């Protein structure tokens, strides 16, 4: 079993951004070989997308993802789950229903290795809140994450403002029940502050500061590297990475930072994901040292 | 797979045991980055050669079963990964003619975690305001080749 | 296990017009059922193209190939080989080498369900003739061929003409011996009367007539259906195709016309050579009646 | 895979051991019908950002093994796949540095079936008279990215 023991943040990627081509022209393997290449080794994989035969793989099947891991030096970072209470359309899953859901994504995670999940819930309003009994549904799981040593974390991502009423109801829980594993996934585009002349921005999305996140990493235990542009000069061109990066490492961050794309142009033809990825790659080993 | 929703692989006639063509099948491709359960999908309308055909007219194939849209409104268990094309079964009587045929189907699914504006009025028939194409659209059109004899 | 016993010729695929796509975007099992789609039952493969772990397949694979076969309703017919007495640079292969390797085909071939080979020898003139050794190896082989059910076959395409050196000296082979288990594929690109304006036609090729075809049809077990146009009436613009499968039925072919695609356009992006086969499949169904 | 012959997946620098950087390797993938046996093969050579690097500084990795242009010349019973592309590792003392690297590759592989017109003058690193794409060219580009820290 590969283990990376750098000190600090650490670089990955986020399979979400091979998106376009998971399945039409890259395989699982293409995308550990595309992650290694790069010298990358922390991975985020999606349950739904990312596991054959979800929701029950095979020991062989498992056994092949440990040898992926082993022979291109990943790490099973974060695992991507959703606890959709709204699956079905005439009923909410009641609090056991979607237990028992969460419960088996934290085994599945465990079993490949991973030891963030990146869980995302149904929302009720628009400032993207979640289901009224999510305190309740992950009250159930924490007595399993703790024993299998997992932390479940919602992303925070525009329009969403590190200050603003979900984060707070996040830390006012983890406070309140004192747990180290429930926590918080910041994902970069809270960072952005360039955008396009004519590029609609929400009204209600205001850029923080790379220091609004220092009295959040106690609860931090994965990022998101959102980026939009990459120059050719390896330089992101709409969030201020080095300042973001560097508030990071001076701040006691050990956590890693995944590389997430989700431009449009992921699905035009001819556009190769796995050299923009590269891109943003040579800026952060650059900003990292590995 | 192929790029395109609908997929130019598995698209013929079903005959029925005792011969007689009862309709026919086309495959399609999730264009989701995740997998739904069969509960989240949201069957649509389709057009054969302009030829209206109802929902209730077409059955999905998953994962070697059969469901009917009922069927699936209530499973919530049952996964359908982006790997593996679902086979719409489509009710006809005689099927389709030797040649040419232009198709026109829609179906969409449920997403949850996003934003409430655009789960609501989330039509299978018609695509949403903003398009993201992580998402795919509702509808997709292909013209594909049935072989048949000419009656 | 599935059998096709329609009366006469009979129609089928030639995987090699997948060519731009195997291992692209159609797996074997697209090919499979693309070849349902059409209501096609004869397959060709090739031996160092389609045999995962090619020449030693394991168990497994050999076994998920007739499931194939029986879920797809396909009938293994045709299997093309190589003897390449050439593959060494520096030197030919001895007589011994080449039926190893002609024999080891064989097996591999009859294990898989097929009944004829397609068998491509190294050419040492500009007729196409094989290497002088060709009635050696194939006389180490024919025993072995004759005990396991198995037609070898050189394949005769245009520039040959089907009364030249090379179809008589064959043909005298095949008496001199008496055996059954060596014989002809004819390729229709020898009845090819239609030209492109500008097109470049070697001096050296005439058509034949459909007629000339029914003095060998004793000797032919196999052909490959080349084609070249398929207009969208479903008719085949540059063969006598109607003349051809004419006189094969009033002359007691019982073997398969296997689509065979060649043109450059296969490898152009956007080109969909399943919908050129369904069209030349349209023809072949209204000739043949299934 | 990837339907251009040199592969973007694969293309990194290379360690010692020592950790020294000893050269770079990349992905080209066989753009023939069938597969070849090695010794059919004919390697050409390379050109990195201009610089020219010959055969025998390219080794051959195909089926987890490592061969000379020489071991590959004499050996026709190892069987290259279409769909297994080789990994050619290449000799170059430091590899390539952070950024972009423009790659040209040539190579090509026997077929003594074909008319002996074409099969003589077959040049590793010069394109047949007439092109068949069946055989692909025998001199492919790509312009790829390398993850290196500045120096
Ligand atoms: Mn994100
Ligand atoms: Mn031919």
């Amino acid at each position: 079993m590969y283990r990376y023991e750098k000190k600090g943040p650490k670089r990955g990627v986020a399979l979400y951004s091979y998106s376009a081509e998971f399945g039409l022209t890259k395989t699982l393997e293409d995308c550990f070989e595309d992650l290694h290449d790069m010298g990358a080794h922390g991975i985020e994989i999606l349950a739904n997308t990312h596991i054959e035969n979800y929701p029950y793989p095979t020991d062989e099947w498992v056994e092949k993802w440990w040898r992926l891991c082993d022979k291109y030096e990943i790490v099973p970072v974060e695992y991507g789950n959703w606890i959709d209470s709204h699956v079905l359309g005439d009923r909410d899953l009641t609090t056991e229903e979607s237990v028992e859901m969460l419960k088996r994504d934290i085994r599945l995670a465990h079993r490949l290795g991973f030891t963030v999940m990146r869980t995302k819930m149904p929302v009720i309003n628009d400032l993207l809140e979640p289901v009224e009994n999510w305190k309740e549904i992950i009250k159930g799981a924490l007595p399993l994450a703790e024993e299998l040593g997992i932390k479940m974390c919602p992303e925070i991502h525009t329009p969403s403002n590190l200050k603003g009423k979900l984060v707070n109801d996040f830390v006012e829980f983890i406070k309140e029940t004192g747990t180290k594993n429930f926590g918080l996934n910041i994902d970069f585009s809270v960072f952005r502050t360039s955008f396009a002349e004519g590029e609609w921005v929400d009204p209600n999305y205001t850029p923080n500061k790379p220091e609004d996140i220092i009295p959040l990493l106690p609860y931090v235990y994965c990022c998101h590297a959102k980026f939009i542009h990459m120059s050719d000069d390896f330089k992101e061109t709409t969030i201020p990475y080095e300042e973001v990066v560097k508030t990071m490492e001076d701040n006691g961050y050990e956590g890693y930072l995944l590389s997430e794309y989700e431009g449009a142009d992921k699905y035009d033809e001819g556009y190769e994901v796995g050299q923009t990825l590269r891109k943003h790659h040579i800026l952060l080993k650059n900003l990292l040292g590995d | 797979m192929e790029k395109q929703v609908i997929q130019s692989v598995g698209f013929r006639n079903i005959k029925n045991g005792n011969g007689e063509i009862t309709g026919f099948q086309f495959k399609v491709k999730l264009p989701y980055y995740r997998g739904v359960f069969l509960s989240q999908i949201r069957p649509g309308t389709l057009f054969v050669d302009g030829q209206k055909i109802e929902k209730d007219q077409i059955t999905w194939t998953i994962n070697g079963e059969e469901y009917t849209n009922q069927e699936m409104r209530g499973d919530f268990k049952t996964h359908w990964a982006t790997t593996k094309p679902a086979v719409l079964k489509v009710k006809m009587p005689g099927g389709l003619a030797q040649g040419y045929h232009d198709l026109k189907y829609g179906f969409c699914f449920t997403s949850s975690y996003m934003p409430p504006i655009i789960q609501d009025g989330l039509d299978p028939d018609k695509e949403s305001m903003v398009y993201m194409p992580e998402f795919g659209h509702h509808v997709n059109e292909r013209r594909l080749l049935i072989v048949k004899l000419a009656a």
